[PDB]
């Protein structure tokens, strides 16, 4: 029982982190470096992170750019339509905490006011390599999960 | 009926999110209502609380595919109100990196234009080239995109030794890369079926709707601000302006591909004609002195201290200054009240007028022709929304 | 010391191509049809 | 022993489909100057397994269909019919040697569209039903040319038995006498299976705002159809010589041809933009169909005027 | 007997995989044109039912008659296409 | 000077007409495109094996911030607040007072790394090379709060990365 649950989490954690299908909100600048992560030099697809997905087939949402008050409701709705398990990666200063528009009347001061965030990737923009480091950091975070061990001990 | 085009493609794309409210009858588009503002960040109001140096990085983040070109427009506007002149080596560097930036923009414009239509392979081939040009940005500035390199007075730093040879190496092979792109698209009957006679705009309608750049030249209008109203050293380089004949998406696509070839032609002259000398105006009341001077000379330290706190004061006045940005005429209406912070800074984004013409250009076209028409205008909602 | 600055080499850089180069390949339309029909006829026989 | 025979057909199909996803990603990766999967397992060999497990333990959309009875029927019909199209394929010996095998596959393939419709009704959305009617209208249109092209080729074979296509091509592939039909046949299968440059459901879905396990089953059905089309194309146009004593020699050559044909859908997807919906309809009703009708006329007359009429047996 | 057992296995596995995956009236504004595509398909499909016997019809002694009627049927198929074409039944604007 | 991108008149001699007819019927221009993607399949990909391989950077690269020391170990920062004044994002917060030895030093030095635009203006404004943007770019965190650096974090970054920061400064200070 205890042994099986440990190896079973190992399996599903391996599957979910080895097949991370992202939905990217290309909101602004940071989406350019996001495209460079899909470009041949880094080739995010080689890690199992597919190129195109669809909101309803996605595992991770990458908020790549500034989130304005006008866009906030639409971003929350996409997050609400994602099937679980779902993760959010906050990419760049704007999505992290408002960044260079932090004091603007029309900017959400961090996307973590709208959705829960798993990883914060600093930079303006973070380099494509910095984003890839954050994506591989999220895989390690998933590798640490213990859904069945916790469930079995309820 | 009534539709709403999605915010963006399912594949990764960097140009912003659009809310397009569409009227259709059958397959035909009856009305397009672009609802923008989804990336409006109040840049112009923020600039009013910044000194003239502090506001420069805001311009990298407008048309955030043409970073240094946006910097150059702002720098020219400030240099004009200051009544100073950047040194000749800085002007050559600014034209050199202006054309490198034009390559960056046109690769993004053309290959994402194909990527949205479904021709996705050229995107991957050509962003390996963009990756190498990001290395040029990072080597002069330390940043791959938002360099903040071009500044009123010249450029922040001089080219590192060995940079020009590497730029030559890249430029040597680039025309072949354009040739491979054309092999996939230029004569492809599917690409032509998606672009030829799509989004036709007449020369007179283009002018009255406020278009600029390729949106004018695709209709046969013989206008290029680098030729007619030259800035920096553009009057010392030789290049041809591509002109279209049918005013449609296919002719504008060819113009952008030919403009890429002319940019390589211009870069070749900048590499050969780069003169020696200083990189920022030798005027420590505008451009900060060298760090070695700041640490030895009393005058230099005072001017360093004041330039990095209060900033330089700009004589009162207002200018509208524009350049031939990769996306069309990019201008700034900059108002000075005599202090060290701008009083007003309106940004003229070429895509603002272009997206206002989408309703006109899409009349009597199919739902999928709207995809191609926003593609041919090359819209970045960072500059449309400010 | 002599000023040392990123400069082009003496005599300048070599030539850089830019003009479109799509080489002409293939047979004439007559040759292509003739080959296509020849293949058909051989297959028919 | 017949149950065992059924299993060594069904299970190898699903494994072949699972690893076609890997091969497609890597072939497209290298054509795009990158690599594609190469971390999850050596050379990405465990990527299909990781994807499969991920999709099945993924929470369902919780959509609330308008017809539970027919929400479930759609994927069952899609995957059940896809597996059924394999039982008359001579590789070199069919699982079931059907006298009217070609009609059987033509008849079963005509039922595939029911799953597209039934998902649209089960969608419970105006936009998803409109999309389902566009996919159906495209699929049935390109069934017209496939049926006529198929018939024109059978006039040189003389039978509806699939094994007869092997005999018909003992001395020569049928691609020689009928390469004009082979071209339109190949493109019709791309359009029929809704593959790029005809992938309109994937594209127009990517436009209109509004329009995991169940996704996986639908996906496997579509990709098992891609492999079967290319196997049928090889049997139809690139017939492999069959040696009764060395039957596995036929299987090896036949499998290589099927893989190369399957890899060519990947090749084509990497190379071209997407047609516009009205443009792929003009391709069939105004280009392929007029030429297919004229070549159907030609191929009825051709055996008669050359005295090359094949036997019934 | 063998075919039914093959058919049962294919669809029984499809149901088995589906259950694991899941647990363990007015006028649509859709156009007239799309209706006429379906009806065009049906009529062409019906004329294709008549051409299917052709691979057996070619063994007949009465070839002159067979060939005349085979081409006659296909030509009417061509004329049906030509009529929809010229009556703008194939246009999508 | 200008040129026409699409002003060619097709030749209407039967040979040229037949050439265009062959292109339409035999898809030759589509075959040509397939050759180009085929040629890429056999090319070496541009992908690098991250994290075992890394993208090339230069000494000027603007990465994670750090506060620097003199060789004696004394802090370089003298609380002049020029970096706080120039920061385009108002990402720096400084407080200072006389140290117990009378030295002019900071008591608060915060950088909100989620406000920062990584522009490098602070390290240009600094008169003593106290604040720099280091070469580190692999410092993403799991919480927002971990990106609000205080003086202890920034001093630790300086002690952590000084070996490389000093070398990068040595390689670029003559361009500044
Ligand atoms: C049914 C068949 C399922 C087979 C299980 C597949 C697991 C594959 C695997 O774990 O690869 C080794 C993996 C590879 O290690 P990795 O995925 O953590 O990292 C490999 C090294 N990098 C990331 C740097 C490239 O080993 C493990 O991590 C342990 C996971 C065990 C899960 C298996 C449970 C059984
Ligand atoms: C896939 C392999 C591609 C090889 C590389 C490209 C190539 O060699 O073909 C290009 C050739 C030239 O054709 P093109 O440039 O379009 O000029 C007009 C036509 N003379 O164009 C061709 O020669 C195409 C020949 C196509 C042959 C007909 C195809 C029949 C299909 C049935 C099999
Ligand atoms: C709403 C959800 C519905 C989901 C359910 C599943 C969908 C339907 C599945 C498809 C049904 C296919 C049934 C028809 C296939 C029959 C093929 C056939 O013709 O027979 C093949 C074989 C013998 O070879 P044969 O072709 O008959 O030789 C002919 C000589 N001229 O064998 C035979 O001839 C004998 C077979 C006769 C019994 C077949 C009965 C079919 C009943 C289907 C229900
Ligand atoms: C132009 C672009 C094309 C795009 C569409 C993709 C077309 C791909 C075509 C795939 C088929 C290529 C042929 C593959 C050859 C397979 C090699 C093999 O193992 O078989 C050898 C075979 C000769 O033997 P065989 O086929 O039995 O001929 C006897 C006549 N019945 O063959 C000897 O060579
Ligand atoms: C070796 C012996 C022979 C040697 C000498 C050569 C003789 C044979 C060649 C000459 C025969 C006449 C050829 C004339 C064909 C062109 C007719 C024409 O000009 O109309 C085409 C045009 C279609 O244009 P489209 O854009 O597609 O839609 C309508 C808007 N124009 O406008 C139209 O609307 C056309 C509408 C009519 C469509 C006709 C459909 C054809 C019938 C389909 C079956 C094909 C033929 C039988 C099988
Ligand atoms: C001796 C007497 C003998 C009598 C008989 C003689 C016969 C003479 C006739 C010979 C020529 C017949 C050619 C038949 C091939 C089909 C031709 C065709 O339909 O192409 C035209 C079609 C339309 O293209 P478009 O540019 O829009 O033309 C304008 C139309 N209004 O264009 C298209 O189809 C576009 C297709 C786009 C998608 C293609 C992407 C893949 C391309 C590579 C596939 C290669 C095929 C591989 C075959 C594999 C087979 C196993
Ligand atoms: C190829 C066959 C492989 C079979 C392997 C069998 C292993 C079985 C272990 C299943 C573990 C699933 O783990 C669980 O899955 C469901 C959806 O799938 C997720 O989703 C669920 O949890 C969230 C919150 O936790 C709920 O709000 C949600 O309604 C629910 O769907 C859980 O977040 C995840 O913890
Ligand atoms: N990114 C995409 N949606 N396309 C794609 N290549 N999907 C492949 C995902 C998949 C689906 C079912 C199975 I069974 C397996 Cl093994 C893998
Ligand atoms: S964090 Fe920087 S690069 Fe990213 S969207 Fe904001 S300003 Fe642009
Ligand atoms: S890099 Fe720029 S935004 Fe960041 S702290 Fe320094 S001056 Fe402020
Ligand atoms: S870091 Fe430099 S500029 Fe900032 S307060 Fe300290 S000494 Fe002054």
């Amino acid at each position: 029982g205890e042994y099986v649950v440990a190896k079973l989490d190992d399996l599903i954690n391996w599957a979910r982190r080895s097949s991370l299908w992202p939905m990217t909100f290309g909101l602004a600048c940071c989406a350019v470096e996001m495209m460079h992560m899909a470009a041949p030099r880094y080739d995010m697809d080689r890690f199992g992170v597919v190129f195109r997905a669809s909101p309803r087939q996605s595992d991770v949402m990458i908020v790549a750019g500034t989130l304005t008050n006008k866009m906030a409701p639409a971003l929350r709705k996409v997050y609400d339509q994602m099937p679980e398990p779902r993760y959010v990666v906050s990419m760049g200063s704007c999505a992290n905490g408002g960044g260079y528009y932090h004091y603007s009347y029309s900017v959400v001061r961090g996307c973590d006011r709208i959705v829960p965030v798993d990883i914060y990737v600093p930079g303006c923009p973070p380099t494509a390599e910095a984003l890839l480091y954050g994506i591989l950091q999220l895989q390690k975070k998933i590798k640490r999960e213990k859904r069945l061990r916790i469930w079995y001990r309820r | 009926s009534n539709l709403t085009l999605n915010f963006g493609p399912q594949h990764p794309a960097a140009h912003g999110v659009l809310r397009l409210v569409m009227e259709l009858s059958g397959e035909m588009v009856r009305k397009c209502d672009p609802h923008i503002g989804l990336l409006h960040r109040g840049t112009e109001k923020l600039i009013e609380y910044k000194t003239y140096l502090q506001a420069l990085p805001y311009f990298d983040r407008l048309d955030y595919v043409s970073m240094m070109c946006n910097e150059q427009a702002y720098s020219l506007a400030v240099e004009k109100l200051l009544n100073i002149r950047p040194p000749p080596r800085a002007q050559w560097i600014r034209v050199l990196f202006g054309e490198i930036t034009r390559l960056l923009n046109h690769i993004m414009a053309v290959t994402t234009h194909a990527l949205d239509i479904g021709a996705m392979t050229p995107f991957f081939w050509m962003f390996e080239e963009r990756e190498k040009m990001f290395e040029f940005y990072e080597r002069v500035s330390g940043a791959r995109m938002h360099a903040a390199y071009v500044r009123p007075g010249g450029v922040h730093q001089d080219l590192p030794l060995g940079l020009m040879d590497d730029i030559y190496e890249f430029s040597k092979n680039f025309s072949l890369r354009i040739d491979e792109l054309e092999e996939m698209l230029t004569n492809n009957r599917i690409w032509r079926n998606r672009t030829v006679d799509i989004g036709i705009v007449t020369a007179e309608d283009a002018l009255n709707y406020g278009f600029s750049g390729v949106m004018l030249r695709g209709s046969g209008i013989q206008w290029d601000l680098r030729k007619t109203q030259p800035y920096d050293v553009y009057d010392q380089v030789e290049f041809d302006v591509p002109i279209g004949s049918r005013g449609d998406c296919y002719d504008r696509y060819l113009c952008r591909v030919e403009e890429m070839r002319q940019s390589i032609r211009i870069i070749s002259q900048c590499l050969n004609k780069m003169p020696p000398g200083e990189i920022k105006v030798d005027d420590a009341k505008v451009s900060p002195p060298k760090r070695a001077e700041m640490k030895t000379s009393m005058e230099s330290l005072i001017h360093h201290f004041k330039l990095y706190t209060e900033g330089y004061q700009v004589p009162p006045g207002a200018t509208y200054t524009a350049i031939e940005a990769p996306k069309g005429e990019f201008g700034v209406y900059l108002v000075s009240d005599g202090s060290s912070r701008p009083y007003r800074c309106k940004i003229k984004a070429p895509g603002f007028a272009h997206l206002a013409g989408l309703d006109k250009m899409s009349k009597g076209h199919m739902l999928a022709d709207v995809v191609a028409i926003i593609g041919t205008q090359d819209i970045v909602f960072g500059e449309v929304d400010r | 010391s002599k000023v040392k600055q990123d400069m082009p080499p003496v005599g300048g850089y070599g030539p850089i191509d830019y003009k479109r180069n799509l080489p002409r390949r293939g047979l004439s339309g007559y040759s292509m049809f003739a080959v296509g029909i020849g293949a058909l006829l051989f297959g028919y026989w | 022993m017949f149950m065992i025979n059924i299993l060594m057909l069904i299970i190898p199909i699903l494994l072949a489909v699972a690893f076609l996803t890997l091969v497609e990603r890597k072939v497209l990766g290298y054509m795009q100057l990158r690599k594609g999967p190469n971390v999850v397992g050596p050379y990405g060999l465990l990527q299909p397994i990781a994807d499969a497990i991920k999709l099945f333990i993924k929470e369902p959309l919780r959509p609330a269909t308008s017809s539970a009875s027919m929400f479930i029927l759609a994927p069952i019909m899609a995957l059940g019919l896809a597996l059924t199209m394999w039982i008359p394929l001579p590789m070199p010996y069919p699982l079931i040697n059907m006298n009217l095998g070609v009609l059987f596959m033509l008849a079963m393939s005509s039922l595939a569209v029911y799953s597209i419709l039934w998902s649209g009704w089960a969608s419970n959305s105006k936009y998803a039903l409109i999309g389902a009617l566009r996919a159906v209208a495209q699929t049935i249109s390109y069934e017209v040319t496939l049926a006529i092209i198929l018939l024109s080729v059978l006039l040189m074979s003389g039978s509806f038995t699939l094994s007869t296509l092997i005999t018909t091509q003992e001395q020569m592939w049928l691609i020689l006498p009928a390469w004009p039909l082979a071209m339109m046949w190949f493109i019709s299968t791309l359009a029929e299976t809704n593959r790029a440059p005809f992938d309109l459901t994937e594209g127009e879905s990517e436009l209109v705002s509004g329009f995991a396990g169940p996704f996986a089953l639908f996906f496997m059905a579509e990709y098992a159809n891609i492999i079967m089309m290319n196997i049928f194309t090889a049997i139809l146009f690139l017939g492999t010589s069959h040696n009764p004593h060395m039957p596995e020699l036929y299987t090896i050559n036949f499998t290589i041809k099927s893989l190369l044909l399957t890899m060519s859908f990947l090749w084509i997807r990497a190379s071209y933009p997407r047609f516009r919906y009205d443009q792929l309809m003009h391709l069939l009703w105004k280009n392929f169909l007029p030429l297919t009708l004229a070549l159907c006329m030609w191929h009825v007359s051709l055996p008669i005027l050359t005295s090359g009429i094949p036997p019934q047996t | 007997m063998n075919l039914m057992l093959a058919l049962l296995t294919n669809f029984t596995l499809a149901t088995l995989l589906v259950i694991i995956a899941f647990w363990l009236s007015a006028r649509l504004p859709f156009s007239m044109k799309f209706f006429l595509v379906a009806i065009t398909f049906l009529l062409f499909d019906l004329e294709i039912a008549l051409l299917l016997p052709l691979p057996w019809a070619s063994q007949t002694a009465n070839l002159n008659t067979m060939l005349t009627m085979a081409l006659f049927l296909i030509i009417l198929l061509a004329v049906s296409l030509a009529y929809e074409w010229t009556q703008k039944g194939l246009e999508w604007t | 000077t200008y040129k026409y991108v699409n002003l060619r008149e097709p030749s209407m001699d039967m040979k040229s007409v037949t050439d265009r007819a062959a292109q339409t019927l035999l898809w030759t221009e589509l075959i040509r495109g397939l050759g180009m993607t085929l040629s890429y399949l056999f090319r070496e990909p541009a992908t690098i094996n991250y994290p075992f391989e890394k993208g090339p950077l230069s000494p000027r690269f603007r990465g994670e911030h750090a506060l620097r020391r003199y060789p004696s170990g004394e802090e370089r920062c003298i609380a002049c607040k020029l970096c706080e004044a120039v920061c385009p994002a108002q990402a720096i917060t400084i407080e200072a007072e006389p140290r117990a030895d009378g030295s002019r030093r900071t008591t608060r030095y915060d950088i909100d790394m989620t406000k920062c635009i990584y522009c490098g203006f602070c390290q240009e404004a600094c008169p003593v090379d106290a604040i720099v943007e280091g070469p580190n770019f692999e410092f993403s965190t799991e919480t927002h709060e971990e990106l609000l650096y205080n003086k202890e974090k920034l001093l630790n970054n300086g002690d952590k990365w000084e070996a490389e920061i000093a070398a990068n400064i040595q390689a670029d200070y003559l361009y500044r």
